[PDB]
């Protein structure tokens, strides 16, 4: 779902004493208590759509001379510290999953509500795949460069 | 330069005789002229022979096809140079070995140009970078020289076939890679459509 | 590569007729998902297949696959003791003693009979791993003649002979981490080979098999112990990773079909 | 675009100034009567052709389709409806492959523009000029860029680093589906 | 390999044509092919499968096992002594000829990878060549030879795109 919505915070001397959530969405179980109080400070507006603008017309004239910078890919060397740094945080998540499977969130009397953060093995899978997809994404920008220019050679 | 090349080709076709012999020494002495293909094939320089007139014809052939060691072997038969004609011959020696091999080792240029160190050998190469003559990079680990851009010496009448051959592999080579990228998009999109249908029809029959 | 009662009987034919050639295409690739339709397997076939399959990898100098085959026959739960479970734990110690220096631990889902009944009955095999950690060839020879009556009544002859030569090969690899260029006369004291002439013949056997890389310096009477100068930068190493990853994406696809089948059937 | 009907000769002179900005412009004309099958619209392209010796810029109609992108159709339908859109497929893999698919199409057009330029100087179209030949000789001589022993020892080293990380990430995805199958099999089928 | 195809085609006829006891000439082909591939494990197990009534009646099988006995002990001077003693003029002769070339090739990859300073008096007993012929062939390759000591010093895109959609969805 394309989430989109404009709001406007009322200034001092015009805030309503009681106002329900005009545009209610999904909120994780952490900051849901502040949604029922801060909703009276602003209000949602009926968004519309139209075709005009002007900035989306001068970017083509620049691309005629700035096309040499759009091919500057090679993401494997740009944010190389973020890829290696993400493996250190994965080890802390994998260590928490070992204690989750050992203790178990299904006890006698009170089940599926023992530990605070459940499904640690399912959440650690997406974190491990994030370091894999981001690593192979930078390589695809380098292999595509060795197949169009490096495969030319000379007589 | 480029404006000076159209002035030397007009004065040589208007006069001949003793005036043509004096025009050859003025072109090699004046800088900016790095091409000698349009002046060697003309019939004005071919008529210079018998005596000192024949020495100017052999000197023009060495500046287009010969190299630096080819001039020191017959320096007594050819007229001497100055502080500007000798430095211009070293620029043509670098572009001569680049037309045959892609990378030239440092041991080859140290023997042809007769040097002792690497900075003095590369001192005559960096002077052609600011004049848009020789453009490339310097390698230190492999001790090679990857010449990317250089002068074509003459008008390129023999090695002109490599220009169309290199451009043909760049245009036709992109069609083979485009067929593989387009096929990968259709395979990745079809896998997502089949996975979304097999994950919704198996979960709806659990309640029934 | 499926498994059934017919595949279990094929491994028994290779034990009588000593010929491990037909047992190569049926054991080089791992098997999963047995062929079931009307009932064609039993609990006795799952223990006799892993026990007979471990003997093929043992003689073929394939200790990497023999340790995994003998581990499946032990983790199977049971109620009492059996001849197959007894021979599986006795061979698990002799195999692990050749690769490493200590016996590997058992998983959590293993049977309790192995740790309450098989363990006290296998006292002759548990004491063998204790002396192997000390690395002493003089004390290991006294345990062979002492436990000779136990190795004969349990048809385990020949398996314990490989552990005698493994201690001499382990002492040579141990000196590679500590020492670098040891003399030929000093190498015959710690490994105990009786004379420097017997030391030059034992180190030559490890070069042909590929267990360690060394060079004999006969000009100075010493021997050099270097490591393997392989940075794993050859293009052939990248093809091995791509070929091994083709089996991982297939195992996950097979588990997705079995997970959807259980979700269809009602459960608690 | 423009509003009128039949193609007029006055629109040819106006389309000539458009080619000076973009190398591949487009023409559009709205007709009140019918023409196509759906909306009465048609797209034309600037195609130059000689007519009895005089070169004129004619037009060529084309057949348009619908939305050819899943990541784009979800944004267009949410603009005209101004209400809500159904949940479909976002195609996260297609949003990243456009950086490499469009790069080949952009490079294939740049080589075609310079291929006929040098070929015309060798045949008989472009006059024989010594300046054009000396400026395009060493242009293609640099290919391939960095293809010696220095790049061969670095390209294989980077492929082995990310190749090993892919094996450790693939075994983690299999463990996620294995945990969902074990928990559903040790309860209904198994009782211990 | 060229010699690897003869071993696979020979074992198929051993478990199909005979019903219980095979023939002597076939046992000599499987044992000779196992000795060329330097596989002493499969060669030792194949020799034990032959009944004792066949070995005592056919003397040609005893000469093949005599050469394989020194291979298990890895004795280079003991290989050429057993080859030129018992030979068969049938199907083993074209196979035994290739076994002598594998012995010299095995010592070439073992001495040059474990003996950085081999003695010239002992190098002649590892390749079969005499002392006057072993010091001559090593000089044409690149190995040095000292004097007055007799010492020789020898020595992609299609796979990456499939893993993207597999891990994402």
């Amino acid at each position: 779902k394309v989430n989109l919505g404009a709001f406007r915070t009322y200034p001092k001397g015009y805030k309503p004493p009681d106002e329900g959530p005009s545009e209610y969405q999904t909120i994780p179980l952490n900051k849901i208590e502040d949604f029922g109080v801060h909703c009276k400070q602003y209000y949602a507006l009926e968004v519309s759509y139209f075709k005009s603008s002007l900035d989306r017309k001068l970017l083509e004239l620049l691309w005629n001379k700035y096309w040499v910078n759009t091919l500057s890919s090679s993401s494997l060397l740009t944010n190389a510290d973020y890829t290696t740094g993400q493996v250190f945080d994965l080890s802390e998540k994998l260590e928490q999953s070992e204690a989750q499977l050992g203790r178990g969130s299904f006890m006698l009397g009170l089940e599926t509500h023992d530990r605070k953060s459940e499904d640690k093995l399912a959440k650690a899978t997406r974190d491990s795949c994030k370091t894999t997809i981001e690593a192979i994404h930078g390589l695809m920008s380098q292999v595509i460069k060795d197949k169009l220019f490096n495969q030319i050679n000379i007589s | 330069s480029s404006n000076l090349l159209e002035q030397f080709i007009l004065l040589a076709k208007g006069t001949s005789g003793s005036a043509l012999t004096a025009l050859i020494s003025q072109v090699l002495e004046a800088p900016g002229v790095y091409v000698f293909g349009e002046l060697l094939e003309l019939a004005n320089v071919q008529e210079l022979a018998e005596g000192a007139n024949a020495a100017y014809l052999q000197l023009l052939n060495l500046f287009a096809y010969g190299t630096y060691p080819d001039y020191i072997a017959n320096k007594e038969s050819l007229p001497e140079l100055s502080t500007a004609q000798q430095n211009k011959l070293k620029h043509l020696t670098i572009v001569s070995l680049a037309s045959r091999m892609k990378c030239i080792p440092y041991s080859v240029l140290l023997k042809d140009l007769e040097m002792r160190n690497l900075r003095e050998l590369e001192d005559l190469i960096i002077e052609a970078v600011y004049t848009d003559i020789i453009q490339g990079k310097l390698d230190q680990r492999n001790q090679l020289l990857e010449v990317d851009f250089c002068i074509g010496r003459d008008i390129r009448k023999k090695d002109i076939n490599n220009i169309v051959k290199t451009l043909h592999e760049w245009c036709d080579g992109c069609e083979a890679v485009l067929l593989g990228i387009e096929q990968q998009v259709l395979r990745a999109n079809q896998y997502k459509e089949n996975h979304n249908r097999t994950q919704q029809q198996v979960e709806a029959e659990v309640t029934n | 590569n499926q498994l059934t009662s017919i595949h279990a009987d094929l491994c028994q034919l290779c034990l009588l007729a000593k010929c491990f050639k037909p047992a190569l295409p049926y054991l080089d690739v791992d098997m999963m998902d047995i062929c079931k339709e009307n009932g064609a397997y039993d609990a006795k076939h799952f223990l006799c297949y892993y026990y007979y399959g471990g003997m093929i990898y043992t003689g073929l100098k394939n200790f990497e696959r023999a340790l995994y085959f003998y581990e499946q026959a032990i983790t199977t739960p049971a109620m009492a003791v059996s001849h197959i479970m007894l021979e599986s734990y006795k061979k698990y110690i002799l195999v692990s003693l050749i690769l490493l220096g200590k016996v590997q631990q058992l998983p959590k889902y293993t049977s309790q009979i192995v740790g309450r009944f098989i363990k006290p009955l296998s006292n002759a095999y548990h004491e063998l791993a204790q002396v192997y950690s000390t690395n002493n060839p003089s004390e290991l020879r006294n345990l062979v003649n002492k436990h000779s009556e136990t190795f004969t009544r349990d048809n385990n002859m020949g398996l314990v002979k490989q552990c005698l030569s493994s201690l001499y090969k382990k002492n040579i690899q141990r000196l590679t981490k500590t020492f670098l260029t040891l003399s030929l006369q000093d190498m015959a004291s710690r490994v105990q080979l009786s004379g420097p002439q017997e030391a030059e013949k034992y180190v030559l056997h490890m070069i042909e098999d590929g267990e360690i890389f060394a060079s004999i310096n006969q000009k100075d009477g010493m021997v050099s112990f270097h490591d393997n100068p392989e940075k794993y930068n050859n293009p052939a190493m990248l093809h091995n990773i791509d070929q091994e990853m083709l089996k991982c994406i297939e195992l996950d696809e097979r588990l997705k079909a079995m997970d959807q089948e259980i979700t269809v059937n009602p459960q608690f | 675009y423009t509003t009128g009907g039949p193609p007029d000769p006055s629109d040819i002179h106006v389309h000539k100034q458009v080619c000076e900005i973009i190398e591949s412009p487009l023409f559009l004309k709205l007709n009140p009567m019918t023409k196509h099958t759906d909306l009465p619209v048609s797209v034309f392209e600037s195609v130059i052709d000689i007519i009895n010796g005089e070169a004129t810029m004619l037009f060529a109609e084309l057949t348009y389709t619908l939305a050819t992108e899943e990541a784009e159709r979800i944004g267009v339908d949410h603009v005209a409806r101004m209400t809500a859109t159904g949940s479909g497929e976002n195609s996260t893999v297609a949003e990243h492959l456009i950086a490499q698919h469009s790069a080949i199409k952009m490079l294939h057009s740049r080589v075609k523009l310079i291929l006929e330029y040098v070929k015309a100087s060798e045949a008989g179209e472009v006059p024989f000029n010594h300046e054009i030949l000396r400026e395009a000789y060493a242009l293609c001589h640099c290919l391939p860029v960095l293809s010696t022993d220095k790049f061969k020892t670095d390209f294989y080293d980077q492929c082995n680093d990310v190749g090993l990380m892919a094996y450790l990430g693939t075994i983690t995805k299999t463990c996620n589906t294995m945990n969902q199958f074990v928990n559903k099999f040790n309860v209904l089928y198994d009782r211990q | 390999f060229s010699f690897k195809k003869l071993l696979d085609q020979c074992e198929n006829q051993e478990l199909e044509a005979p019903g219980g006891i095979a023939t002597p000439p076939v046992y000599g082909q499987l044992l000779a092919l196992y000795l060329l591939h330097n596989d002493m494990n499969n060669a030792r197990y194949l020799w034990k499968r032959i009944p004792p009534a066949i070995k005592s009646a056919n003397s040609e099988l005893g000469g093949i096992w005599s050469v394989g006995q020194r291979i298990w002990q890895r004795d280079f001077p003991g290989i050429y002594t057993t080859i030129n003693a018992h030979q068969w003029s049938e199907t083993v002769q074209p196979i035994m000829e290739a076994l002598r070339d594998a012995t010299r090739r095995r010592a070439f990859a073992l001495v040059s990878q474990a003996y950085t300073s081999i003695i010239a008096d002992d190098f002649a007993a590892f390749v079969g060549l005499p002392v006057e012929e072993a010091v001559k062939g090593i000089l044409e390759q690149g190995w040095q030879a000292d004097s007055t000591t007799r010492m020789v010093l020898p020595r992609q895109l299609a796979r990456l795109t499939d893993y993207v959609a597999f891990l994402e969805n």
